[PDB]
Parts: C-alpha cells; structure tokens; sequence
C-alpha cells in the first residue's frame, strides 16, 4: 500500500545518475535527482538487448532444425 | 474493484502468471524451426545462369 | 496578466516543450538545471525595459524551436480522448417525464430527489436579498461572499454544486 | 476499472516533499504554506509541482499557481477534477 | 419581442456613440475597436452601422477559455461577430508561407524529364554511340 | 496483407488499455514489463514488414519487386519503389526502440494486465494462420503467367540488403 | 498562411486606464446568472445577441441597400458573368458534334442506346 | 456440382439473421456478442467447402 | 375518376355535422378509407391506353402521381393539431374544410382530359392556399409574402389563355389530347417564338428557374401551424407537371431556343444549392434544397428522348416523400424550442434518442444510397444528359458533391452537447410525433422492390 | 490567497455532499420487477444453419428447369491425357 | 508470327497466327519454330501468354496437379526442368545484344 517509503532508492547504481556527477564543475547541486531515478534502479537493468532480442536470444535458433534431420536416408 | 487478481504497482515489476511465459517461449520455437525450408532446402535463385554468351559466330 | 506572472506562464512550458524533445529520461534531467541556468541569469532587478530584454528576446529561441508536435496530456483542451466520454455525457435532470412503472426502479433515489430541492426551491429569499446589496452596481466577477456570511447556499446552487461526474 | 481512495493522494504529495533535496523531512505535513521556505519568485511556485507535472500532470492550468501556496489547497481540488472521493 | 434597437440602421455615422451601447454592447464608449463605424465598403447593402463585422477574427480558439466557457460551447451573452465559418477554425503553424508543397511535387516535375526515356534493364547506358541499335540492323541472314 | 494489421492494431490495442491511455511512442519503456506474449507477436509482423526473409508475404513481396526487374518502366519508378523498401525497415525498429527497448519511463501506478483469454484466443489463431498462409495459398493455386526466373550478377539479391541497411 | 496571427505584442504603459472592459461582461454575466438560476423557468432566455444576428442578416440588407457604388454593380461580372461562358461552350458542341454525326459516322453498329 | 453455389449462398444469407432477430423475436438471455460470434463461427466452415470444389 | 371526387366532397358535410372534439377523429377515420378506393380501379393496363370515361378523365394513365395526393389530408390533420388547439371550433371546422377543398380540385387536375380544363383547375387553386398563408402564420412578413405568392403565378398564367384559346380555334379543338393526332409542326419564325414562350413561361413560375425563384423562400419560410399547407405547397410545385402533357407534342420541334432555359437552370442548379450552406433559419435550409433538385427536372424535360422520362417521373415523387418529411422534422422540434434558429437547438441526440433514426433516414435519401427511389431517378437523368453533351457530367457531378456536405450539416448540428439552458424540452417525442413521421419512409423504401409502378409510358 | 480560504471548504460540503448521496445502492434499488421465468450445441446450432439450406435449395432445383438460363458453368479444362499423345520430353 | 501472310478466317485474338505466335521467333538458330497442337491448345482452357514455347511440357506438368489431387508437389524437379526448359529458351533469346551490338558494327 505504502511501498515507496522514503530512504529506499538512495542513489547507488543507475549510471544515468552519474550525469549529476558530471555537473560538479558546474554545480546546481542537490535538488533533485530521485525523480527520474524512480524506476531506473531496481531489477530494471534487464533492458533487452541487440538483435538477440529479436532473435529472442537465438534460444531455439537451431533446436529441432538439426534434431529432425535425419533418418531413412536408406 | 471486484477482483484484484492483478494488483496495481509502485514500480515494483508485477510479474506474469507463470503460464504466459510458456506460450510466449513456444512461439519463438515454432518460427526458428520454420527456418528449415529457408536454407534446407532453398537457395537464393535456383534457375541456372548463362556463361557469358560471347562466341556466337 | 501581471509582469510578475508573465514569465511564469512561459516558464511552465519552457520545460514542458523540452521533455517532448528528449529520448532518455536523464537527458531531460541532466538538462534541468542547465535550462534553469539561463533562466537564473537575471534574478533581482527593475521591472522596466532594463529587465524586459529577458522577455523581448525570449521570442527567439523559444518560439524558434517550439514543440514539434509535443506531448499533449490527453485529458486537456487538446489531445486525443479529452472530451470523449460523451455517449453517456451524464444528462443530469432528464428525470422529469416517466409515465411510471418506470419510476418503480430506484425508490430511494426518487425519495432523496425531493429532499434536496428545498435548498434549490427555497434560497431566493436569502441569497437574492443580499445579491442586490453585496453587488454594488455593476462590479467585477460575480462570486458571492465565500460563506455568504451565514451559510453559502450556494450561490451556485445547484448546477455547479451537483454537476456531472466523469466516468 | 481501478478505483481510488483518498489515502493515496495524502502520501504522494507528501513523498515528493522528501524526494526534493531542497526540502528536509522536518517541515510540516499538510500546511507549511511553501513560504516557510520559499524562493525564488519563480521555481518555488511552478517547480514545486513540476515533479507532479510528470506524475499526475493533467496539464495543470494557469489558475493552479497561487491556490497552491497553501499545501493543503493542492490536495483540495485534485479530488474535484479526476472524479474522486464521494 | 424587442423593438427598441431591433437591428441596425443606415449608417455608419449616425452618432456612433449612441449605438454601442444603447443596446448591442459592441463598444463600451465608442472607443473599443468595435464602435459601429465599420461599414467597410459603403454602397454595399451588406453590414450597415451594424454591431457586427470587420472586428478581430479567425477563431473561437476552441481550448480552455475558462471564465466558464467563453468560446463556442457554453454560449456567452453577447459575443457573436461573424459565424458559420468558425465551426472548426485553426491558427498559425510553425512555419509560414514557404510553399515547399508545390516544390515537393516539383521533384517529379524534374523527373518528367525522366518520363521521356525508357527503363530497359539489359544492357546499361552502353557508351558506344550508334551501336546500340535497339530493334534491328540487318536481315535474317 | 489482411492478416497483418488486424493482428497488429489488436496487438497494440492490448498496450493502450494497459497504460489505460497514452497511444504515444514516447513515455513507454522496454518490451518485457510483464509483456511476454504480445512483444513476441510484435517481432513477427514487424519482421514481416521488414521485407520477408522467409515469412508470410515473401511470395507476394519478392515476386513483384522481381517482376519490375525486366520492364519498360519510367526508370524513375524503380528509383522510387525499391528505395521505399529500405524506408520500411526503420518502421520496424522505431517502435522497438521507443516502446520495446528503453528504460521504463511513464507516470506511475503500473496497472498492466494481459490475462484475458478472449485476447489470447484471438492472437493465437491469427499468428498461426499468419505463418502458414502463403505456403498453403501459393502452394495450391493455378499459375496464370510466365515467371521471370532470371537475375544476373550485382543486380539480383540486393533487395534484401536494401532492407538490411 | 491565413493568418499571422499576432499572438504576442507589447503593453505597459500604452493607455493603462483601459481597464474595466470586464465590467461590461461581468455586468452581463451577473445579469445572466441571476437570470439563469431560478426554481421555475421552464424555457429559454431570449438573449438578443442572436436576435440582432439573424434580423440584421436576413432582413435589413435591402432597406440598407443603395446602388451608389460599382462594387454592387460588380455582380454583372458574377451573376450574368459565367452564364455567358456556359452558352459559348454548349453551342460549339452539338454543332461540331452535329456535323460529324451527319457528315460521316463516328459511332459503331451496336449503339442502340443512346 | 449443383452444390457449388448452393452452399455459397448460405454465406450470403446467414449474416442477415442477427438483424432479423434484432427486431425482437424472443431474444437470447442477453450476451448478444456471443450470438454473433457463434453466427460467424459456422459461416466460415460453410464457405470453405466450395473453395475446395473450385481447385479441383 | 368515376367517383373519387364524389366521396371526397362527402367528407365536407361530416366535419361541421359532428359533435365537439370528435371532429378530429371523425375526419381522419374516413379519409384513410379512400386510399383503398384510389388504388382500386386505377393501375390498370396499359398498352395504349386507358381513356377513362368521358370528357372528365384520361385516368392519369402513364403518370400515376395521384395516390400521393390522397395520403395528405389524413397526414396533415395529425400534424396540424400541435399548435392549432387554442382557437374556436368554428374556425377549426373551417381549416379542415378548405384543406379538403384544395384536394377536390387537385383530383380533377392531373387527369383533366384536356388542356383548357387543366388551366381553369390549374388556377382553381391559389385561393385556398392564400387563406392558409395570410391567416394562421406567425409574426409578420406574412402579408408581403402573401403577395409574392401571387403576381408571379398569376402574371405568367394569363398568357396561357391567350395561347390556349388561340389553339382551340386554329387547329380543330384542343378538347382532347387524343384529337392531337393531327399536329402541324411549328417552324422557326418571329411569332412562333412567342407561342412557344408564353405557353412555357407560366410553368417556370411554379417549378422555378434560378431567376424568378424569389417567392419560394417567402411562403415556405413564413408558414402555417405545423407545415400544414407547406406539405401541400411542395405537391403543388410538382403539380405543375403539365409541361409533360404539353411539350411532348404541340410545338414538338423547338429545341432551337431551349438553350437559355438549359444553361440558366443547369448552372443555377450548381449555385442555388451552394448558396444555402450558410443559412441560419432551419426551415429556410430545406427551402433551398427544394429549389435545386427540383430544377434538375427542367433540364430533364426539355431534353427529350427517354431514359430521362424514366427518371424525370421518378424525381417528381422522389422528394414528394422526402421533402415532405423534412418539413415534418422541422414542424416538430419547434413545438419545444420556440425558435427556428439552427444554432439554438444544440445539446440534442441524448435527450430524444428515438428520433435520431428519423433524422438520418431522411438525410440518407439525399445521399440517396442507390437502392431507393432516388438514385434510380438521378442515374437515369445522369445517363440521359451525358448523351446530350459529355461535359454535363462535371456540373451535375459537383451537384452530387455539395449536397453531400449540405445534408450532413443539418444532421451534425444536433450531435453536440451540454445544452447550457433549456429547463423545457422535456416531451420525449410522443406517439403522434413518430406516427406522422412514419408513413413516409414506410412507402418510400417499400416501392424500391418493384418500382415499375413509378414509370412514364415511357 | 486570503479570499478562497472561506470558499471551497463548503464546496466539498456541497459537491461531495451530493456525491455522498450519489453513490446509491441501498438493498439493490433495481426491482426489476416482475416477472418469472457447452453441451447443447444441439438446438441452438441446428436451428441456425440447417433449416435455410433446406429452403434455399428448394428455390434452386425447382429453378434451373424454369428459367431459360441456370448457373452458367464453364468447361472442364482437360489436358491431353484422355485420347492423345504426350509426346515428350523429346 | 514468323509468317506475314493472310488469314483465312477472320477470328481475332491472335490464335489466327501462322501456327503459334512466339514472343519474337525464331530467328537464326534455329530459323524454324513449332509448338504443340492448336486443336488441343483450344481444347485446353488456357489463356494467351501461355501458347509460347515449353507449353506442351507444361500441359503435361499441370495435369499432375489434378492427377495428384491432395498433393503438395506434383513434380518439383520437373518444375526445375520446366525452368530449365524456360532458362534454355530465355538464354537463347538473350543472345540478341551479343549479336546486335556486334552485327550492327562495320564489316
Ligand atoms: C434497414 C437498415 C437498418 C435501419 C434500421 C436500423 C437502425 C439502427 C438504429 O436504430 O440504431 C439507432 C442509432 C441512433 O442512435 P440513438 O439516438 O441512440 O437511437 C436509439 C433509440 O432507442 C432508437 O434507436 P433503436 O436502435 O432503439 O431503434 C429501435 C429498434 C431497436 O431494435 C431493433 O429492432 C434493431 C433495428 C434493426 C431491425 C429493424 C428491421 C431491419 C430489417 O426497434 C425496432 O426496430 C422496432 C421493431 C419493429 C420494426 C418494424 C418492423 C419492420 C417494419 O443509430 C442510427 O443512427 C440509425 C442508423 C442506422 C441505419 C444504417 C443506415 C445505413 C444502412
Ligand atoms: C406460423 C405462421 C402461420 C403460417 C404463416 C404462413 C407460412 C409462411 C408464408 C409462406 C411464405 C410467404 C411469405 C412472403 C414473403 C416471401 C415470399 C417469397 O420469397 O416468394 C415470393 C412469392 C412469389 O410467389 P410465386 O408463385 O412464385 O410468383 C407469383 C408472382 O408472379 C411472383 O412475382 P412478383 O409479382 O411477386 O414480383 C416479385 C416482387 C414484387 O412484389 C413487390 O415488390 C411488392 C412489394 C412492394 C410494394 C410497393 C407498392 C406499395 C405502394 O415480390 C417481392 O417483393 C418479394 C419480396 C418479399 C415479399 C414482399 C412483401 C410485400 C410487403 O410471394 C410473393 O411475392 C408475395 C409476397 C406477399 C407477402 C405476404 C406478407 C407476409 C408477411 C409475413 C410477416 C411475418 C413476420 C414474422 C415476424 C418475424 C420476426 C423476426
Ligand atoms: C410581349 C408582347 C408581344 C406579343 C406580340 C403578339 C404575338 C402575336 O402576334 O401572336 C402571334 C400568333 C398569332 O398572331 P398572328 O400573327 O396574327 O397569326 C396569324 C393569323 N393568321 O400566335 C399567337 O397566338 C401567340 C399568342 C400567345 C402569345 C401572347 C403572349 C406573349 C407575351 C407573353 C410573354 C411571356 C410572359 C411575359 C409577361 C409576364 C411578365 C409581365
């Protein structure tokens, strides 16, 4: 019900949030960074990949492709 | 409402029903088995070619 | 439109048209104070043309590059599915003529109907009495006294007090 | 199809107080009136709801500025707009 | 049934301050950019003194417009200027009057010079001259 | 073609209801945010729309662009048809790169749901009927014309590489 | 392209005492809302902005009208104007079409309709 | 051979029936999309029968 | 007519003879009973021809046109009762009797056996119409419109008498259309122009050209109780058909000067429908639709050689049923909002759902959706004047374009909402409001099954 | 703003007060009132399709012998495999 | 079309031909022509642009489509042989510009 209890996110990963580190020569500084990093962190670094996503990992890429071939064949 | 069988979230990634992924992974296998007759056996152009018919005299 | 809130109505859209331009989420967020830095140049000074050149040159670089089909917040003056709930549209007080055996259903809602009308049918001895007094001759916007000094009934009663709910 | 109650709107408005690094979790709950620690003229009147501009953000018209001083007066008419609690 | 100031009269210089507003509050005190002087094009019977035309135009802007309604749905009291063409008006776009649309079809207008030629696949342009000979040169043998 | 978009409108129709409205290519996120089935159905038809490596309308698409091979055309027509095939490829990954790739960005209360078997009965019939459509239709049809069946060197198979780029 | 449409300009302090033009429309709205709310009306309000919109458009153009100009005598370029041109076309057909129909033939054997 | 189009006019005539029964001839316990979804469900398999008769 | 006139005069000493408020039910009861007898002996066969009895009837043989004339007295009494029931019974007995007295002369008209019996009955009207225009209207501009309805119809019709009496003592006698076997032709002269022109121009004043239509949005705009003679005045306009009786014979070979009647009525067709899209009076919106695709018959009669008479007859009773009902759609929905301004009636389509179908199936007959009696009428006119010159498909095609955008503009003004006002407008379109709105489309789409009944000779 | 502090706190005591009245299901106030009152797949399916095919055939076999043109069927499209040679494959 | 002589019957739709209309024909090697039987080509319901060469091999090819009715391939190798009938026909036609480029040069 109250799942976003504060002091939960507390930037540790989310390499998007190293851009706030980039402005250290500029300085803003503190407010605020935890808005866009709501669901940037967590288990949301799954983040499906290159052509292997449209291959779906090339998972069954040759699965029964060679398993059917072959017998009889005399 | 009446039935909360899929709950709302606060970005905690509500998951699947642990049976949808079976039908999901089943229809990637049926198409990459269907690359069978794409290569074995079907080539680029099964026609035969001409060997440059210059000597016509 | 005062000069105090002249920048503010431009300030809300200066970031709003920006976020339709980005592709990441941090791309907007890394540009947040960066967009604020140009806006924080002139902080505290006069109100004349000394400071109107913040605005008189804000036509360029805001209208120039202004929102190539931006995000529209779909329930809005524009944008899709904004005024779409209209096949129902809540035709409130269409319940005048029934020729009953159709007034059989909801016996309690028709019971509660005649109760609320006493505030509607009888408020004109009180609300319209001060309405000639509180409004001096022809003055600006016609809101009443916000409690009407004993009981605000309403003045907006009941078309703004019992208006159409959305679904 | 999903309904809503009034206990969720009291938390999200209160949470983005804590999400801002300019404001500590030591200010008042419903009425700090935003002048307790205002500044500037700009960016403490529209930026204070710029976080909810992304979250709730149903285009939030020009009237919404000076009513939003009282931080309970924000909570008042969000229930009026989106067809909310009883 | 209202007979006093039913409509206009043969104006538009019949002491214009008496018109808007005796009724028909187009102007406040005949300096409002809508005093009933605007008979533009006298000699035409159209638009007399007329709490009416050439007033500012192009839209009910069909948006927020929030005193309550103020534009086209919700009917304010006296704001009709000219209508029946304002059912679905628009506004200025991001560019203005760079007619690249006729220039967009001009690309095939240059490629109408490619309609003069043919598209034979075999062979290519063949830089020989009068040695292409697309149909026939000599007899059967 | 009739099996393509009545799938694909209905495929994305589960998505618009899933966020309850945006229908924008912005503010979407990645593919698998508990969306296993329809993203798998998206990468079939949008791969069919690439230009058919071995998919459904390969017997409709390839046989016509190689029916314009030997022709008396405008010679600006093949400079307008075959160039349009390359533009059909960036149609595919665009909805991938905004709705099926990126980090999850959209306003909160993730109210997604996909388990109504009315939709699951809908897609599972058409996706199976999609794949084996032309391999039954074109396999069982009277031929009415004489095919081309000639395509020499450096002029023949680049129409796939038109789609690859 | 139709039109500019002049969405920003200047002020402050060109004629700063121009205010209370809202006092006109607030007077109308205080007149209207007091008219619109009542417990027993059962019928529309007159609102003579419509009445002056029809009656100054339906009638009151011909009692207005004097032919003092030539831009109301412009209508001979618009009324009898194109009607001259449609006669010029239709007698070139049905005459050039007629001579070919009599001198020589153009239609075939299976022209029963017509 | 006489059943080539005799089964095909079944397809062009059956779809009129959920408009005829829409004029209140003792309608179903309501669920009215189910009546039409099953109305098409038998109209498809009738239409495919002369398609096989053509390809012979 | 053996005796169709003889029962319908017997309707007249039934109304005053009756009791109190029974006078509505007594008149509408018996008036429906003629519709069997009207059909009964008529529609017989059929191959050259049915001369009927005597010097009083040629039975309206090849142009039926008369069954529609007999629907209306049991169609208008149910329509007129909306705002009439505040006057005295002594005048309520009057307004039923002159309405029957208008149907009496129309019955001996359209059949008429002659050409001089036609005229005296062609002019036997316009006295009982004018009584319905001047008395029983609304606020003023009745009285000038009562005079614009005269002095066009009567200024033109008097040079008929100069020419019809001229024929009666030149070539035999005109008394029969079947003594018109001996017809001398009419060549090119300077007196035979005027014989053609005076005999024709009195028909143009009723079915209008683009010029001299100036009386048509006067009588229909300011109009009786609920379209009560406006339904009659649309039949009376198409009851100037007699150009089909005259010009087929009786100067047959003057097409030489048809051209100022063609181009005036073929370019006027494309403009007088275009000049209505900015109307603000709702009953004047329909009143210009009645100008446009009535004037398509004027280029369909003067162009001879059928495949046009196939269509020119079907167009006379195309909008005989359509434009009647559109006036009935506007004679209703004025009893509830007391203005005919089309702006004001918004917020609708939620409040009155059952009559949404009555708007559309009206306006779907101008779009005309080919299996009706409408696009079996236009597509014979189109395929006729194509064979005059090929270029006429352009103007007549743009005629089809603009009236598509024109008919929907009257529909789509009711699909809006929030209604802003209107504590009135409660009445949920009662049993009478749908009954007299029915019996229009119920014969209109019925006759599309076998429309061989609607055809000329041809 | 000091003015609407008194305002809009009574509006919730009017709007939501009516909206308190608006949510209304006491004792299911649809009466309806009066009155009363998978496997088969037997009478639902047989009534739909099986009856008109009996009808529409009857206006078809009794129709080809009446109208002087029935259905206008084409020819058999036969190859030389009945009474002719092949002849190669030369 | 190799002959340009008269036509006895006035039957259009160029079945009134010398025997059989080729695409060009013949022209050199061979200078001859020939095809199937025109009395069978009209007996077989077959459209134009199918009375060219390799028709008799195709008239026996597509017969097995019905002679093997619930089949997937009547003869897939003969389809590669009818294409080999077609490709040998077409490369015979491709030697135009091998000759016409050179035979139009001087000598
Ligand atoms: C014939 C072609 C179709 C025309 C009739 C279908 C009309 C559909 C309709 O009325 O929807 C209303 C709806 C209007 O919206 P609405 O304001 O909510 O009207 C609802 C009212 O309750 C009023 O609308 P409704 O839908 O409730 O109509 C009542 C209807 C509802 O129940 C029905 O029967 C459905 C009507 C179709 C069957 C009618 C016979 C078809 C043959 O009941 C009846 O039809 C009466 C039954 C007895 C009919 C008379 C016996 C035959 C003579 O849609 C339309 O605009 C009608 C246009 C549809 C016609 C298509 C024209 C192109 C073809
Ligand atoms: C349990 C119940 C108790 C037992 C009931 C009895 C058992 C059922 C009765 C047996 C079947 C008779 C039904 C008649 C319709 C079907 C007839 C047919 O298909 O064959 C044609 C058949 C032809 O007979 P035929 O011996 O082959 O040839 C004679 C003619 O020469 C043939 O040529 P033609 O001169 O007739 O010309 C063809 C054309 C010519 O007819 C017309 O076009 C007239 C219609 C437009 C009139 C316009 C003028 C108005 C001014 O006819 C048609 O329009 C056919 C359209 C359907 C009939 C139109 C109904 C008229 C209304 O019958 C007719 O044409 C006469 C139809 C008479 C209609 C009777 C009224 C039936 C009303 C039943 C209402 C049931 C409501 C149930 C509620 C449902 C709730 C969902
Ligand atoms: C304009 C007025 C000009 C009319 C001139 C009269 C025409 C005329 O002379 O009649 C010609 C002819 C009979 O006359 P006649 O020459 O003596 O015949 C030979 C006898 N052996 O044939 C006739 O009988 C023609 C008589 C009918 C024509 C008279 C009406 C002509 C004017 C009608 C014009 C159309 C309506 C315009 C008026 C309405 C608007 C005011």
């Amino acid at each position: 019900m109250e799942l976003p209890d504060y002091k939960q996110w507390k930037i540790e990963g989310t390499p998007l949030e190293t851009v706030q580190e980039k402005l250290a020569a500029r300085g803003l500084r503190d407010p605020w960074g935890r808005n866009e990093a709501w669901r940037y962190m967590g288990g949301f670094a799954n983040n499906v990949s290159f052509v292997g996503a449209l291959l779906k990992g090339f998972k069954w890429g040759f699965a029964a492709f060679v398993v059917a071939i072959g017998a009889e064949y005399y | 409402g009446g039935g909360a069988h899929i709950e709302p979230r606060y970005r905690q990634f509500p998951q699947l029903t642990r049976s949808q992924v079976i039908q999901a992974e089943f229809f990637s296998a049926t198409m990459w088995f269907w690359i069978l007759w794409r290569f074995w056996h079907d080539s680029d152009a099964v026609l035969g070619h001409f060997p440059y018919p210059d000597p016509s005299q | 439109l005062t000069h105090q809130q002249k920048v503010l109505r431009l300030y809300k859209r200066a970031l709003r048209h920006l976020e339709s331009w980005c592709i990441h989420r941090d791309k907007y967020r890394y540009f947040a104070c960066l967009l604020r830095a140009r806006f924080d140049e002139h902080k505290n000074e006069k109100d004349m043309v000394k400071a109107t050149q913040l605005l008189r040159e804000a036509e360029e670089e805001f209208w120039h590059g202004q929102h190539p089909q931006p995000y529209i917040f779909p329930e809005s003056p524009g944008g899709t599915s904004y005024e779409r709930y209209e096949c129902y549209k809540v035709p409130e007080w269409c319940l005048d003529d029934w020729h009953p055996s159709e007034k059989a259903m909801y016996p309690d809602y028709f019971a509660k109907r005649e109760q609320w009308k006493k505030l509607r049918r009888e408020s004109w001895e009180r609300e319209v009495k001060q309405l000639q007094e509180e409004t001096p001759v022809g003055g600006p916007r016609t809101e009443a006294l916000p409690p009407a000094r004993k009981q605000g009934d309403l003045p907006p009663l009941w078309w703004h007090i019992v208006t159409r709910p959305r679904e | 199809a999903p309904p809503l109650t009034l206990e969720g709107i009291k938390d999200r408005v209160l949470y983005v107080l804590k999400l801002y690094d300019k404001i500590d979790p030591e200010k008042l709950s419903v009425n700090s009136h935003f002048m307790k620690d205002l500044g500037l003229d700009s960016l403490d009147q529209v930026e204070i709801i710029m976080a909810m501009e992304d979250e709730f953000g149903f285009e939030i018209p020009d009237i919404d500025a000076e009513k939003l001083m009282c931080p309970q007066e924000i909570v008042d008419y969000i229930a009026d707009k989106k067809d909310v609690y009883e | 049934a209202s007979h006093i100031t039913k409509d206009m009269l043969p104006g538009p210089y019949p002491k214009t301050p008496e018109e808007r507003a005796a009724a028909a509050k187009k102007y406040n005190m005949r300096v409002e950019d809508y005093e009933p002087y605007p008979d533009d094009g006298t000699g035409y019977g159209d638009y007399p003194k007329l709490p009416d035309r050439s007033q500012q135009e192009r839209d009910p802007w069909y948006d927020w417009d929030h005193p309550d309604l103020r534009l086209n749905w919700g009917e304010p009291m006296h704001w009709d200027l000219d209508m029946y063409i304002r059912n679905r008006v628009d506004t200025s776009p991001t560019p203005v009057n760079w007619n690249l649309m006729c220039k967009h079809l001009f690309g095939f207008v240059a490629f109408m010079l490619f309609m003069f030629w043919v598209g034979e696949t075999y062979p290519a342009y063949q830089p020989v001259g009068p040695k292409q000979y697309p149909y026939n040169n000599l007899y059967l043998e | 073609h009739a099996f393509f978009k009545a799938m694909l409108f209905m495929c994305s129709g589960s998505i618009i209801h899933s966020l309850n409205d945006e229908q924008d290519i912005r503010k979407m996120g990645g593919l698998f945010k508990a969306m296993p089935f329809t993203t798998t159905a998206l990468i079939v038809g949008s791969l069919a729309l690439t230009g058919m490596p071995f998919l459904t309308g390969f017997y409709s698409k390839d046989l016509i662009i190689e029916a314009a091979n030997t022709s008396y055309t405008n010679a600006w027509a093949l400079l307008m048809t075959l160039i349009a095939t390359s533009f059909t490829a960036i149609y595919s990954t665009r909805i991938i790169f905004f709705a099926l790739l990126g980090q999850p960005r959209f306003p909160t209360l993730v109210n997604i749901n996909e388990n109504n078997p009315l939709l699951i009965n809908s897609i599972k019939r058409l996706l199976i009927g999609s794949l084996f459509a032309g391999y039954i239709i074109s396999n069982n049809i009277p031929p009415t014309t004489i095919p081309q069946m000639t395509m020499p060197y450096y002029l023949k198979t680049t129409a796939l590489i038109v789609t690859i780029l | 392209t139709t039109l500019d449409p002049a969405e920003y300009d200047i002020s402050s302090e060109t004629r700063k005492a121009q205010a209370e033009r809202l006092a006109i429309r607030s007077r109308l709205k205080r007149e209207y809302q007091l008219q619109y709310y009542d417990p027993s009306r059962r019928g529309v309000i007159e609102d003579p902005a419509l009445v002056r919109w029809t009656y100054a458009r339906s009638a009151n153009i011909y009692p207005n009208f004097r032919p003092n100009t030539k831009t109301s005598l412009l209508g001979a370029l618009f009324g009898i104007g194109p009607l001259v041109f449609w006669y010029y076309v239709f007698k070139t057909d049905r005459d050039r079409k007629e001579k070919l129909i009599q001198e020589g033939k153009l239609d075939r054997t299976f022209n029963i309709s017509y | 051979m006489n059943m080539f189009s005799s089964l095909s006019l079944v397809t062009l005539l059956l779809l009129t029936m959920p408009i005829m029964m829409m004029s209140f001839n003792t309608y179903k316990p309501s669920n009215y999309p189910l009546y039409v979804k099953t109305a098409i469900s038998y109209a498809f398999i009738t239409s495919m029968i002369p398609t096989m008769m053509f390809i012979h | 007519m053996l005796k169709y006139i003889i029962p319908t005069i017997m309707l007249m000493p039934l109304t005053w003879l009756s009791k109190n408020n029974m006078i509505w039910v007594n008149s509408t009861a018996h008036s429906l009973l003629i519709s069997f007898t009207s059909l009964l002996l008529m529609n017989q066969f059929g191959d050259n021809s049915l001369n009927f009895s005597l010097l009083f009837f040629s039975d309206s043989l090849s142009t039926p046109l008369l069954i529609l004339t007999m629907w209306l007295l049991p169609l208008m009494l149910m329509a007129s009762q909306h705002h009439l029931s505040k006057e005295n019974l002594t005048r309520k007995k009057l307004f039923i009797t002159m309405l029957i007295s208008l149907q009496l002369f129309l019955i001996m008209t359209f059949t008429a056996m002659e050409l001089i019996l036609f005229y005296i009955l062609f002019e036997a009207t316009l006295v009982p119409t004018l009584i319905i225009i001047t008395r029983w209207g609304n606020q003023t501009e009745r009285l000038n419109a009562g005079l614009y309805f005269l002095f066009y119809t009567l200024a033109g019709s008097l040079p008929l008498l100069v020419a019809l009496i001229y024929i009666q003592n030149t070539v035999g006698s005109l008394n029969f259309l079947m003594l018109q076997y001996w017809v001398q032709p009419v060549h090119n002269s300077w007196s035979n122009v005027f014989m053609w022109l005076a005999c024709m121009m009195a028909f143009m004043v009723k079915m209008p050209l683009y010029g001299l239509h100036l009386w048509l949005p006067k009588a229909h705009v300011e109009a009786p109780i609920a379209g009560s003679m406006v339904l009659a005045a649309v039949l009376l306009k198409l009851g100037g058909y007699g150009m089909l009786r005259i010009t087929l014979i009786l100067n047959p070979m003057t097409d030489f000067m048809a051209y100022p009647f063609i181009m005036l009525s073929l370019w006027g067709m494309i403009m007088t429908s275009s000049i209505c899209l900015r109307q603000t009076d709702l009953k004047s919106l329909i009143a210009y639709s009645s100008v446009s695709h009535m004037a398509l018959v004027i280029v369909a009669i003067l162009i001879q050689t059928p495949w046009s008479y196939m269509g020119a007859t079907a167009l006379m009773i195309a909008h005989g049923l359509t434009s009647s009902m559109l006036f009935c759609l506007a004679n209703s929905n004025y009893e509830r909002i007391h203005s005919r301004t089309m702006i004001l009636a918004r917020g609708l389509q939620t409040l009155l759902p059952l009559m949404a179908t009555w708007w559309l199936l009206a306006s779907l007959t101008n779009l005309a959706l080919p299996p009706t009696i409408n696009l079996i009428g236009e597509l014979f006119v189109v395929m006729s004047t194509f064979s005059w010159s090929n270029i006429t498909i352009i103007l007549m095609g743009v005629n089809m374009v603009i009236t598509a955008l024109y008919s929907l503009y009257m529909l789509i003004m009711t699909q809006r909402g929030k209604y802003t006002y209107h504590i009135n407008n409660i009445s949920p379109s009662f049993t009478r409001e749908n009954a007299l709105m029915s019996l229009h489309i119920l014969p209109l789409l019925l006759l599309t099954l076998n429309p061989k009944i609607i055809l000329g000779p041809l | 703003t000091p003015e609407e502090k008194l305002r809009l706190q009574q509006l919730r005591e009017l709007r939501r007060r009516w909206l308190k009245d608006q949510e209304l299901s006491p004792r299911e106030p649809v009466l309806p009132p009066q009155r009363v009152s998978t496997y088969r797949h037997s009478i639902f399916a047989f009534t739909h399709v099986l009856i008109p095919v009996w009808i529409i055939h009857y206006y078809l076999k009794y129709h080809v012998t009446t109208k002087p043109y029935t259905i206008v069927e084409k020819k058999p499209r036969i190859f030389p495999g009945d009474t002719i040679l092949e002849t190669g494959e030369v | 079309a190799r002959r340009y002589l008269g036509d006895a019957s006035v039957e259009p739709d160029p079945l009134r031909m010398p025997t059989f209309p080729p695409d060009y024909g013949f022209p050199e090697r061979k200078e001859r022509e020939m095809v199937a039987t025109q009395q069978e080509m009209n007996d077989a319901q077959l459209v134009l642009q199918q009375r060219d060469y390799c028709a008799h091999y195709l008239i026996r090819f597509l017969k097995c489509k019905r002679d093997s009715f619930p089949n997937f391939l009547a003869c897939k190798h003969e389809r590669h042989d009818w294409d080999y009938c077609e490709h040998l026909d077409y490369v015979k036609r491709m030697k135009e510009f091998e000759r016409e480029r050179r035979l139009l040069q001087r000598k």
